């Protein structure tokens, strides 16, 4: 329910249990609301993507770090 | 482990396949609709309150038409337009969107209060009053619209930049389900309810019994009060009067006789009407529905990635389909209204 091409996006069904090296991330981004599930994705130096869960305290603050 | 779920083919073919086609909706749609336009303003002229809800229906499709090529670019690259235009383009979509189902149904009500309420319809249906309502519907489509674009933005997805909505996660789902109700219901359950109101109103004026009238001289034979003299008892329809009577003036047969001029009109006016309304029904039912689909995913259980994934691949051609539809208007003018392709023959007769 929005622009265009919302289908061509990706979901996440799962979560990373614990937090990634804050080392390691470079970017982040949240998943489409046409996803089932609310979700960050964080991008590593080596450009993998992982799932973590928006509500965890330590996504939240790596988040607010990856701003400043 | 722990990955988003890829659509990766999904994505591959789309970028192939919807660039042409959207390329060949906008050539289409432009031409199409400046064409409508430009006879409605300087042929039809603009003479009652349903030229102009035809107008602004028109327009409306060109709002539509307005965000295509850009739509086609995503599909073929990313969003290279950034943000701003992300929301602009965003915001001229839906507001091309939901006035252009607003004035359908404003077409409908304004052809049902002319056959079903005609007296009432004297004064209400003054080009003044169609002028203001169409304001007041644009301004609706816009507030209708707002939601859409403020959860909307462009984003950096890892190597590809997207175009998107984002519903705040501490409210996740009530914001899903209102902004896809907002669009059902106005989309789907709105006109279909307008739809069926107006239309059991409408055929039953419409199969009440039909005048006819002598080719040759012009009698009208009026099934209410039949025609006396010569046997014909009132009341009775036109087709239940014996064969072997003629025309009271001329003597023809009733080969000779036709519908008068008011009727057929109607019948022309209320087919017109009805094909656009169900045409938008079949290219915009489907997305709707797959659009209830996937917000309620893990209500049917549908929330996991292969499934999901069948579920996208639904929802971009039926989201295709829709989007095609801002082109079918005035082909549907051109093989239905008898106005439209007269008209047009004399547009081409002026170029000659
Ligand atoms: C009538 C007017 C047009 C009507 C709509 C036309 C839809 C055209 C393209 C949709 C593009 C979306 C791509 C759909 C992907 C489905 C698919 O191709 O399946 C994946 C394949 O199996 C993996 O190898
Ligand atoms: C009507 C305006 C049409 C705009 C066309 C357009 O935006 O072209 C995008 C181009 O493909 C970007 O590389
Ligand atoms: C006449 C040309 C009609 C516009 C076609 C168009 O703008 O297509 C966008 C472009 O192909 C996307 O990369
Ligand atoms: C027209 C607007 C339609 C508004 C539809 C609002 C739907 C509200 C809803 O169902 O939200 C789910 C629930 O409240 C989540 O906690
Ligand atoms: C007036 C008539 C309006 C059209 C009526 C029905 C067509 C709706 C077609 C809906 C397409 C359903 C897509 C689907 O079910 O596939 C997803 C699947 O669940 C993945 O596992
Ligand atoms: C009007 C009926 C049109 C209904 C069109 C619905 C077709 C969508 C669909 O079912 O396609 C999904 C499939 O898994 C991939 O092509
Ligand atoms: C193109 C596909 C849809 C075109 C619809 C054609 C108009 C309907 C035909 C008719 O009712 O006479
Ligand atoms: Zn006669």
């Amino acid at each position: 329910q929005g622009p265009p091409l919302m289908a061509l996006q990706s979901c996440c069904f799962a979560y990373i249990a614990r937090p990634l090296p804050r080392a390691h991330i470079k970017e982040y981004f949240y998943t489409s609301g046409k996803c089932s599930n609310p979700a960050v994705v964080f991008v590593t130096r080596k450009n993998r993507q992982v799932c973590a869960n928006p509500e965890k305290k330590w996504v939240r603050e790596y988040i607010n770090s990856l701003e400043m | 482990t722990s990955e988003p779920c890829q659509k990766i083919n999904v994505k591959q073919i789309a970028a192939r396949l919807l660039p042409p086609l959207y390329s060949l909706v906008f050539i289409f749609g432009f031409v199409g609709n400046m064409l409508v336009i430009l006879i409605l303003i300087n042929y039809k002229r603009l003479k009652s309150m349903t030229d102009i809800y035809l107008l602004n229906l028109a327009i409306s499709d060109l709002f539509f038409l307005l965000t295509v090529p850009f739509w086609a670019h995503y599909a073929a690259a990313q969003w290279d337009f950034g943000n701003t235009m992300c929301q602009l383009l965003t915001g001229l979509y839906f507001i091309g969107f939901f006035s252009g189902i607003f004035f359908i149904i404003l077409l409908t009500i304004d052809r049902y209060l002319a056959v079903v309420h005609a007296v009432f319809a004297l004064k209400a249906r003054t080009v003044t009053f169609g002028v203001v309502t169409s304001v007041i519907t644009w301004v609706v489509a816009v507030f209708a619209s707002l939601p859409n674009i403020i959860f909307t933005r462009s984003q950096k997805e890892g190597l590809h930049y997207t175009c998107s909505s984002h519903f705040p996660y501490s409210q996740y789902q009530f914001w899903k389900n209102f902004q896809t109700l907002k669009i059902v219901i106005l989309g789907l359950v709105l006109p279909l309810l307008v739809m069926v109101i107006c239309y059991s109103g409408i055929l039953k004026t419409l199969l009440r019994m039909k005048k006819y009238t002598c080719t040759v001289c012009g009698y009208i034979y009026n099934p209410e009060d039949g025609d006396p003299d010569n046997g014909v008892n009132p009341g009775t329809d036109f087709k239940d009067i014996p064969d072997d009577w003629v025309c009271p003036l001329c003597g023809v047969g009733k080969d000779q006789f036709e519908e008068v001029e008011e009727e057929k009109k109607r019948h022309r006016d209320v087919r017109l009407i009805f094909t656009i309304m169900i045409v938008y029904f079949l290219f915009w039912a489907p997305y709707n529905i797959v659009l209830l689909l996937n917000t309620f995913q893990e209500f049917f259980g549908l929330n996991n990635c292969s499934s999901s994934n069948r579920l996208d691949q639904a929802m971009q051609v039926t989201e295709t389909l829709g989007m095609t539809h801002c082109c079918i208007n005035p082909i549907i003018y051109a093989f239905v209204g008898e106005e439209f392709r007269n008209y047009l023959l004399v547009f081409f007769q002026k170029h000659i």
